[PDB]
């Protein structure tokens, strides 16, 4: 989930934007 | 901003901005 693609790995827009409503 | 590591507030900081007037989900558990 978040945690492991933008927390303990490096995170990015286009997956950041996949939690937008 | 984005292109870091985010965790916490941080995290939660980059979905408001990014997301703005959509708003978001933060599903640390998911
Ligand atoms: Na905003």
């Amino acid at each position: 989930g978040i945690v492991e693609q933008c927390c303990t790995s490096i995170c990015s827009l286009y997956q950041l934007e996949n939690y937008c409503n | 901003f984005v292109n870091q590591h985010l965790c916490g507030s941080h995290l939660v900081e980059a979905l408001y901005l990014v997301c703005g007037e959509r708003g978001f989900f933060y599903t640390p558990k998911a």
